[PDB]
RNA sequence: UCGAGAGGA
DNA sequence: TGCTTATCGGTAG
DNA sequence: CTACCGATAAGCAGACGATCCTCTCGA
């Protein structure tokens, strides 16, 4: 059992807080502003869909170079086959789950190089929104101000509708190419 | 045989900690019981198959914990219970002193 | 009772004496910090005796004919006579041993020198001769330098608690006193040369042999000391048993466990309530 | 553990908390609502009533049920039930408590006789205790029974300012028996002229005031805010404890042979179903309390039956009930009969002996005595071939096994064993094996006074039934082999093999640290001798010295 | 919808593996359990980030027993949702009730209800479709969906989602 | 000065019954009954009625009587004694159980 | 409260092992030898895991680490090899 | 199993 | 070995 | 001279009293 991060204290019961909805209104154990191992006090870590897709390749390459180690003593249809095949080599027959979402986040990502990313992080990431607001901006494709406002509630006033749509056109231009 | 009070003391005496253990529980008593996380009391309906480790009052299947502890302890913890004493079994340190 | 009421009492890994709860009752147990176990009942020649005795067997005078070390005890014998610088250490040596004696008498007010004291020095002496073979119509291979301050160090190298404030480092100073006293009582310079003749080889291996003997005497950290001492005071009052006492007239006196009821009790109780006034 | 394997985290219990059950709590927490005072037979047939054991909850006869969770009666600790009370009673141990309470906090108002204004209320707030601050708030509020609205008049000028509720008088209170009476006295020129009226306190009227009190005035008094109310010191609903608790037994088939508490627990709900019609049908006032009186008495009977100055309560026939706190009382009793002392598996006890062929450190172990005891061993490469032979030789020939334990839970009885000839042996392996020579094993004495009597002992297998043991190691026992009888405790761990010889082993115990000097020494015939030997008169012929020499097993071979 | 969360679990080690081969086994052991497993609390753990630089501190060993409690702290990754979340994922399963959407490695379900009214079911189609005009929805195509209700279930997390609302329903 | 004739009049019952009892088992007795302000009395009132744990306190005549006190106050034990972790059945920081032992990977590759 | 751990430098306790240190890592290193752990010291053909136990102390190879408690609550990690074993 | 008595080092 | 509760007589308001 | 502040007595129950072990005899 693991269950730990943020942890202390249960004085009796508990009214379990509120209910986790799109509101910001987040789970007891997803704060704006947590801790770490390190015991710093840390912003919360919300990727989108092309954020998150990079973030589990750079770990699952790095375990096929680790794993390996020890042993001694691009484009759009060829990134399924190749993702396939790296899942295979690194984890075991018994983890379905982790090929489901690799197949998804492959196919619905914005932005498939980590060039693009890097200034699409530095664009969102810098407005002064919360953490999963950037990890839908980035994840859902919004034409309209007034279509991300309906689809991320949690804008609304928070947000110009002006300013909005100047963000959305350049998002528009660093989009990736299928 | 009796390890009776006076049987206890002197094993105090020398230092031994874990014999001293061994006689009390896998010799003698030994019990392995679930606790609650939350209210801290055996109120846990532990289903080893199942695995419905659910508590009344409490609902949840996450914060339960396994013990070793004496059958004539976990009795006198029973006994309390029904003397309307709640001894809260609290795994975690929240004074440190 | 007693062990009901001295259960949570143990010695730390701080040398303290504390409890459950954390309370402090011995800041080093028993005064000392020793194992009970490692004690045995040492005479203190410092204590007993004349002042004009004790001025005859400690007292080391270069500056002086008949007050001098006889060349057949020392290698150095002549060379060491009339010396300035030597002799300064030798009246830091003597001025040393009378400060124990005024000290100790301040103690032991009885005159009672027989106290349960570590480390058979006593018996370090017997074992010296005998490792080494030492014959007395030959002198040391030492000198008085050697001596003084040979036992100037070894006091530095008994480490009962380990400090670095000035606190622990006055508790380790108090924690030694009567036992480096003892060592001061023992190896006086001229002691280890009129009554031992040993050369710088046995004194070596004494000094290192004496702080080993001390360091395996100190208490286990662990030691259920509280639990220890309630049965160590409990089984002798199983034995007692038979109070007249005269003596030194004491007829109508509560003795044993009739009197040790009322101690452990307290309950204010009259029994045997006779004042000594002087 | 109490076998089978769990996937929830074990953990060292490293603080208890302690408080009162919440009537409330105890509603969520009951898995049976209890309604039938009957225990047996589902309907007056057969398999226990859904009343009183096991309508949701522990374990009968051979049978697992256990409210769906099953597990039996070996790994089942029982579940709690619930039965809500008529009315309210006062809890046993309490009654000083609620008295003291009740005569510190003002009623009708619901709030503290003494106030911050108060210097005194001041010093005795002073102290951040619980039960020392509450002993200062006893003495204080005990007198001037009577509220206040406004006190100030040397803090402020002249005039007063307002600070609490209806300004009403306190009766003086004293323990009539199982309920509290109240005397109001009021008779300046008015009502009953000079005596005062005494009127009887409920626990209806007790409680209302204890939910009025603030929370604030629980911590003037010590109280929790969630562990310990005043509103939970009298009960208003009892939890029923599990069978594991109060056990069925049943001797030979067709018998109840119930426990003392469970035939208790059916009274009281045979008090409260006649009080549940009394309070529902036609109430005859003064007809009720004669009843409520009796529920009152039963659930205290319950918890404690030593117990008050007059009453005494008995279960014909003529001999008491076993209460709550008579079942975990001092001396035999739970605490000290069962946690502080208890009967321990793989021990022996036998007349004993003394021998001069033994060592200080060595123990005559009767060869049954090693035949009917077992240590534990894992099978690794250092043992194997050895074990192979104690396996073959079983629990008959001494140095044998009784069983083998696999890499699963599953004992192998050779004694019974259809395959005890065979067995392959497995690696990480428990074998139950005979007690060979050269074990440390603990030997005991009662009485065990000082540190020694409980040492530990060089195992070595020998006829005759009766403990043999050194001569010079009788001092540190205290006894003689008068017919003395002796305990051992064989360890069950390779630690507690360690911790026994490394730590209580016969010469780590030689010098007492009692009184900083050995606890043996020669006696007896060996006393007697070696001052007949020790002296210029006595001497010896070449015949009986080289025999003298081959004695000693520490000997050079040089005359 | 995707976290990067810090969390630890608590490993019970075998002393007849206290080898150099330990802290290895001690890595595999961790993700053979964690990795894969979902929890209500945290959300589908997915993948354990950066295999190099573990930290394990010490194993402390249990009482009567050779082996030690090591509390492994490792950084993972996350998929939790909320009730008003919307995500844009394939439809699978089909009928007459309504369909399933596989968002990551969660499955989410939409009721003739939760849908709009203006489309129907259609029958005689090989898949099972779900038809309007010109915008037909059958075996795969995508669509953005919006968690009405998040369920918890085992150590699997499900949800049902709406497609009625404006800017919603296919892509 | 007390406790100078607390000890006084404690050594007295030993001494006048033969066998010597080493001077820092009657100091520490002495020591118990004195740092708490005044004289402690070994008895249900004295040492029993003190700020250790429920169970340290229970285990010794007073009962059920502690017990009720114990949940009335809702009183805390801290189980760091020897009575509790000897209830509980764990073992108790007495000698061996007095400090845990954990292993080493740096030192574990070291000896291979 | 947060950490506590006085390091490997500035160490209030006494570096020679007691008798209770020996006893724990004595027994819990022949219960683990016991339990097949593998051995790090060259074996002599001993068959008794504590006779083991023994000889990888004379040549300290063992990876078994102490956590000495204080009473405030801190604590010193002090390893078999710092250890000065002489009783 | 409970309760009462007898006896032992 | 304690506790509990009236009665008492006394300084100052 | 009276109202109040604490003084000593009147009245007054509480719960504990070696550690272990052997055996019979009922209701």
């Amino acid at each position: 059992s693991t269950s730990t991060f943020q942890t202390r204290r249960r004085r009796l019961k508990k009214v379990e807080e509120e209910e986790n909805a799109a509101t910001l209104q987040l789970g007891q154990e997803f704060q704006l502003k947590q801790i770490n191992h390190q015991g710093e006090e840390e912003e919360l870590i919300a990727l989108n869909l092309s954020e998150a897709r990079l973030v589990i390749k750079e770990a699952l390459v790095e375990r096929r170079r680790a794993f390996k180690r020890s042993q001694k003593k691009e484009t759009r249809e060829k990134e399924l086959e190749s993702i396939d095949v790296l899942l295979e080599q690194t984890t075991g027959g018994n983890n379905k789950d982790l090929k489901n979402t690799m197949q998804y986040l492959t196919n619905f990502s914005r932005f498939r190089d980590q060039e693009t990313v890097g200034a699409v992080i530095q664009l969102l990431k810098s407005t002064g929104l919360h953490p999963f607001e950037v990890a839908q901006l980035g994840s859902l494709a919004c034409d309209t101000a007034d279509e991300a406002k309906t689809l991320i509630p949690s804008l609304n006033n928070k947000i110009s509708d002006d300013e909005l749509e100047r963000i959305l056109k350049e998002l528009s231009n660093l989009e990736t190419l299928y | 045989l009796r390890f009776g009070e006076m049987e206890r003391d002197c094993m105090i005496a020398h230092g031994a900690a874990s014999f001293l253990k061994e006689r009390l529980m896998e010799a003698s008593d030994a019990f392995r019981v679930h606790i609650c996380g939350i209210c801290g009391l055996m109120t846990v309906i532990a289903k080893l198959n199942h695995n419905q480790f659910e508590c009344k009052g409490c609902d949840n299947k996450i914060d339960i914990y396994q013990i070793h502890i004496p059958y004539a302890a976990k009795l006198l913890f029973q006994e309390l219970m029904a003397m309307n004493i709640t001894p809260r079994l609290y795994t975690d340190r929240s004074r440190d002193f | 009772r007693l062990v009901k009421a001295l259960e949570d009492i143990m010695v730390h890994y701080d040398n303290t004496t504390r409890n459950s709860l954390g309370n402090v009752i011995q800041f080093i147990y028993g005064e000392d910090g020793m194992d009970a176990a490692h004690i045995e009942k040492q005479s203190l020649d410092t204590i007993g005796g004349s002042d004009a005795a004790f001025e005859k067997r400690y007292r080391v005078d270069l500056l002086n004919t008949d007050h001098t070390l006889d060349p057949s005890l020392l290698e150095s014998g002549s060379e060491i006579l009339g010396d300035l610088k030597l002799q300064v250490l030798l009246d830091e040596e003597y001025k040393q041993l009378v400060k124990d004696r005024k000290f100790l008498r301040e103690v032991f007010v009885d005159g009672e020198a027989n106290w349960p004291l570590p480390v058979n020095i006593r018996r370090i002496i017997q074992n010296a001769q005998q490792t080494f073979h030492i014959d007395h119509t030959k002198p040391s291979d030492l000198t008085i330098k050697d001596i003084v301050l040979g036992v100037k160090d070894l006091q530095e190298n008994l480490l009962v608690l380990r400090g670095k404030n000035e606190i622990i480092q006055n508790a380790q100073r108090d924690a030694v006193t009567l036992f480096c006293c003892l060592l001061r009582s023992r190896l006086a310079t001229r002691r280890v040369l009129q009554e031992y003749r040993l050369t710088k080889q046995a004194f070596d291996w004494v000094l290192s042999n004496i702080e080993a003997q001390f360091l395996r005497s100190v208490v286990h950290p662990g030691e259920m000391v509280g639990v220890l001492a309630a049965q160590s005071i409990g089984e002798p009052a199983t034995q007692m048993t038979l109070f007249h006492f005269a003596g030194v007239a004491s007829k109508k006196v509560t003795s044993g466990v009739p009197r040790l009821k009322e101690i452990l009790n307290v309950a204010k109780n009259m029994k045997t309530p006779s004042l000594t006034v002087y | 553990v109490g076998q089978q394997y769990s996937s929830a985290p074990l953990r060292t219990v490293k603080e208890v908390q302690f408080g009162l059950f919440s009537p409330e709590e105890v509603r969520a927490i009951s898995v049976a609502k209890i309604r039938f005072p009957e225990t047996m037979d589902e309907t007056q047939t057969r398999a226990k009533i859904g009343g009183l054991n096991d309508p949701r909850l522990g374990s009968i006869d051979r049978n697992l049920k256990c409210q769906t969770c099953q597990e039996g009666m070996n790994e089942c600790p029982g579940h709690f039930g619930h039965i809500d009370l008529a009315k309210p009673v006062f809890h046993v141990g309490f009654i000083a408590k609620i008295k003291k309470v009740c005569e510190c906090v003002c009623m009708h108002c619901g709030k503290l006789l003494l106030d911050e204004h108060n210097e005194l209320m001041r010093q005795a707030l002073a102290i951040k205790d619980s039960k020392k601050r509450f002993a200062a708030i006893w003495t204080l509020c005990k007198t001037k029974m009577v509220c206040e609205t406004d006190v100030p008049s040397e803090d402020d000028p002249t005039q007063l300012v307002s600070r609490g509720g209806c300004g009403n008088t306190q009766p003086t209170i004293r323990k009539d028996g199982l309920k509290l009476v109240g005397s109001w006295k009021k008779d300046r020129a008015t009502g009953d002229a000079d005596e005062p009226e005494l009127r009887v306190l409920s626990t209806e009227e007790i409680l209302n005031i204890f939910k009025h009190i603030s929370v604030k005035d629980f911590t003037s008094l010590g109280f929790n805010e969630v562990f310990s109310r005043p509103e939970w010191m009298i009960l208003t609903c009892l939890p029923v404890p599990p069978p594991p608790v109060r056990p069925s037994i049943s001797f030979n088939e067709s018998q109840r042979g119930e426990d003392d508490l469970t035939f208790k627990l059916a009274d009281i709900l045979k008090a409260n179903i006649s009080l549940e019609t009394l309070e529902h049908n036609g109430a005859p006032h003064h007809a009720i309390e004669e009843a409520e009186s009796l529920l009152q008495f039963h659930v205290a009977t319950y918890m404690d039956n030593d117990i008050a100055g007059q009453p005494q309560a008995l279960q014909k026939s003529g001999r008491p009930v076993k209460s709550i706190r008579a079942r975990l009382k001092g001396k035999e009793g739970r605490i000290r009969g069962n946690l502080m002392g208890k009967r321990v598996d793989f021990s022996a006890r036998t007349v004993i002996s003394g021998d001069p062929n033994l060592e200080l450190d060595q123990v005559g172990v009767p060869k049954s005595i090693a035949k009917t005891l077992t240590y534990p061993e894992v099978v690794t490469p250092y043992n194997i071939d050895r074990l192979t032979q104690l396996v073959r030789n079983g629990p008959n020939e001494h140095p044998g096994a009784k069983y083998v334990i696999r890499d699963s839970g599953d004992r192998i009885d050779l004694r019974y064993s259809k395959r005890a000839g065979d067995i392959q042996l497995q690696y990480g392996w428990k074998v139950e094996r005979h007690i060979m020579d050269n074990d440390p094993v603990l030997f005991n004495r009662q009485p065990s006074l000082h540190k020694m009597s409980m040492m530990a002992h060089r195992v070595k297998v020998i006829p005759y039934s009766t403990f043999r043991l050194n001569l010079s190691v009788t001092s540190p026992y205290n006894a003689d082999f008068d017919g003395d009888e002796m305990n051992l405790h064989v360890p069950q761990s390779e630690e507690t093999r360690a911790e026994l010889s490394q730590l209580c082993a016969v010469p780590l115990q030689i010098v007492s640290p009692q009184s900083n000097k050995p606890c043996m020494g020669i006696v007896q015939d060996t006393l007697c001798g070696i001052r007949k030997l020790t002296l210029r008169d006595t001497f010896i012929e070449l015949d009986q010295v080289l025999n003298m020499l081959y004695w000693v097993p520490d000997w050079d071979g040089v005359i | 919808m995707f976290f990067i969360k810090d969390l630890s679990l608590n490993i019970t080690l075998h002393p007849s593996f206290f080898g150099p081969r330990m802290k290895q086994y001690l890595k595999t052991k961790l993700l053979e359990e964690v990795e894969g497993s979902c929890t209500g609390k945290f959300g589908y753990i997915l993948c354990v980030l950066d295999y190099d630089n573990i930290d394990i501190q010490r194993g402390r060993i249990l009482p009567t027993d050779g082996s030690a409690e090591f509390n492994v702290k490792y950084r993972a990754v996350v998929f939790k949702p909320f009730k008003g979340e919307v995500v844009d994922g394939t439809v699978v399963s089909c009928s007459q009730h309504g369909f399933e959407v596989q968002v990551g490695p969660m499955k989410v379900f939409v009721t003739k209800h939760l849908m709009p009214q203006d489309l129907t079911f259609n029958a005689g189609s090989n898949p099972p479709s779900y038809q309007s005009s010109e915008d037909v929805i059958t075996i795969k195509s995508r669509i953005r969906v919006k968690i009405e209700g998040c369920i918890s279930q085992v150590s699997s997390i499900h949800a049902i989602g709406s497609i009625k609302e404006d800017y919603l329903g296919a892509i | 000065a007390g406790r100078a004739a607390l000890y006084k009049e404690v050594y007295n019952v030993i001494a006048s019954d033969g066998s010597y009892v080493n001077y820092r088992h009657m100091a520490l007795l002495v020591d118990v009954m004195t740092t708490q302000g005044g004289l402690t009395s070994v008895t249900r009132h004295g040492f029993n009625r003190s700020n250790t744990g429920a169970l340290m306190r229970c285990s010794f005549e007073e009962t059920v009587e502690i017990l009720f006190e114990a949940g009335a106050s809702a009183e805390l034990d801290d189980c760091r004694g020897v009575s509790e972790n000897v209830i509980l059945g764990q073992m108790a920081p007495i000698g061996t159980g007095a400090f845990d032992v954990m292993i080493d990977e740096e030192s574990l590759v070291k000896y291979m | 409260l947060k950490e506590k751990a006085i390091p490997k430098d500035q160490r209030a306790t006494t570096p020679y092992m007691t008798k209770y240190e020996r006893a724990r890592i004595l027994g819990t290193r022949a219960l683990q030898i016991s339990m097949n752990a593998p051995v790090f010291v060259d074996l002599e053909g001993e068959t008794d895991p504590l006779r083991i136990a023994m000889k990888e102390l004379a040549e300290k190879k063992i990876p078994l680490v102490i956590r000495r408690y204080l009473p405030d609550g801190s604590f010193e990690d002090w390893s078999v090899e710092e250890l000065i074993v002489d009783l």
